[PDB]
């Protein structure tokens, strides 16, 4: 709870300036000593969570595509979503899309987004908030399409369907209905 | 073996001047610190502040070193300099330099009596660097020197055997302290008093008796 709490704050310690030095991790975190703000940013910086832009009499530390997900899945461990990561179906141009699972083990679709410093992270959060609401409206209009379960903040998780494309379907049965239908 | 580039140098060179007292008599520039190198062989420098100073120099943050030099005979021929450069010997060496191009005399008098050598100064002195102010008071003999370390070294290299002192403003910026020493110091060869009230007629220069020695050829 409290690492996570603490990782959530320097989340909302981005959206305050542009590329963030040392000590505003440091006190806006406003945790106790060196101890837990370096450790932390220095296990972030060696799992490529973090980097360090040193312009000139000024250090800066750089948020790469990497430790943010994270924070996504604690805000998707709020909304009761996924536990395990990673089946690679599909890697697209604007999101990657891969096949997860819940604590309930069942399989879901991990659509990422990659679309640095605040740009990147924040046209994949327009891109996922975009799409997810042009699912909303497909789904209020009641138009048959996979149902959203959310989309955390630049990563859309949404349901497995079973189905394959038309390309390997010969036919069916009753064509001029489904001519009628298309 | 040092080549002179100025006809004081070559002057000072060719064993025409003797003592220093030529060229304070004269209030000549000087420029050359062989000069005062082969005219003071006693004259013996000591470090007051070496300093680490951050620099940033074209997008580079760098380290220099200020070094507050002061030289200063034992008799009363005081020097100071200021130099920041690039590594700390050098900082040291050029402090020497300035030190060593920026030496005045001193008129240390007596109190009271007439006996002896001069111990003390001759009157009281004031100088300010900053808003530090210095003012130097004339002590009986065998008081020491009441002062602050670096004011008292700054006197210990001029032979100011006894002196009063007191300051006024942030004296803890020390070469301000030791500038408006330094001033002090040497305003007291700028106090007109009855003594040398006598008329003295203007001596010549050493730049005309010798002027045909000591051209540029």
């Amino acid at each position: 709870t409290d690492d996570f709490r603490v990782l959530q704050a320097v989340e909302q310690g981005s959206r305050s300036h542009e590329v963030v030095p040392t000590p505003l991790i440091h006190q806006i975190s406003g945790m106790r000593s060196q101890s837990g703000t370096n450790r932390a940013i220095s296990d972030l910086a060696k799992l490529s969570l973090i980097s360090k832009m040193r312009n000139v009499k000024y250090d800066g530390y750089r948020l790469t595509y990497n430790g943010i997900d994270y924070l996504a899945l604690k805000t998707m461990l709020n909304r009761d979503t996924v536990y395990s990561v990673g089946n690679t179906i599909g890697v697209g141009k604007e999101s990657d899309i891969y096949k997860v699972s819940d604590k309930n083990g069942n399989p879901r679709v991990m659509k990422i987004h990659r679309l640095q410093g605040a740009n990147w992270m924040h046209l994949s959060r327009l891109a996922a908030n975009k799409e997810y609401q042009f699912m909303s409206m497909l789904y209020s209009k009641g138009f048959k399409v996979p149902e959203p379960f959310d989309n955390s903040r630049h990563i859309v998780v949404m349901e497995l369907i079973e189905g394959y494309p038309m390309r390997r379907l010969r036919k069916h049965k009753n064509i001029p209905k489904l001519y009628s239908d298309l | 073996g040092w080549v002179p580039v100025t006809k004081l140098g070559r002057l000072v060179k060719a064993g025409k001047i003797t003592t220093i007292e030529e060229i304070f008599l004269h209030s000549l520039p000087v420029k050359e610190f062989q000069i005062i190198d082969t005219l003071l062989p006693g004259l013996q420098d000591e470090v007051m502040n070496i300093k680490p100073v951050q620099k940033q120099t074209r997008a580079g943050q760098r380290t220099r070193f200020k070094a507050v030099v002061v030289v200063g005979d034992s008799n009363g021929h005081v020097g100071l300099g200021i130099k920041t450069a690039k590594e700390v010997a050098g900082a040291i060496r050029a402090g020497i330099i300035i030190a060593k191009l920026s030496v005045i005399p001193i008129r240390r008098g007596y109190w009271g009596t007439n006996l002896g050598q001069p111990h003390s100064l001759a009157t009281k002195t004031t100088g300010k660097c900053g808003s530090v102010t210095v003012r130097l008071i004339p002590a009986p003999r065998g008081s020491g020197i009441v002062a602050s370390p670096a004011v008292k070294k700054l006197l210990q290299l001029a032979g100011v055997e006894d002196v009063y002192t007191q300051s006024n403003g942030k004296t803890r910026t020390l070469e301000n302290t030791l500038k408006a020493a330094f001033v002090a110091i040497g305003n007291t060869y700028g106090f007109l008093t009855p003594n040398l009230w006598a008329e003295q007629p203007l001596p010549v220069s050493p730049l005309d008796i010798y002027s045909d020695e000591a051209s540029a050829q």
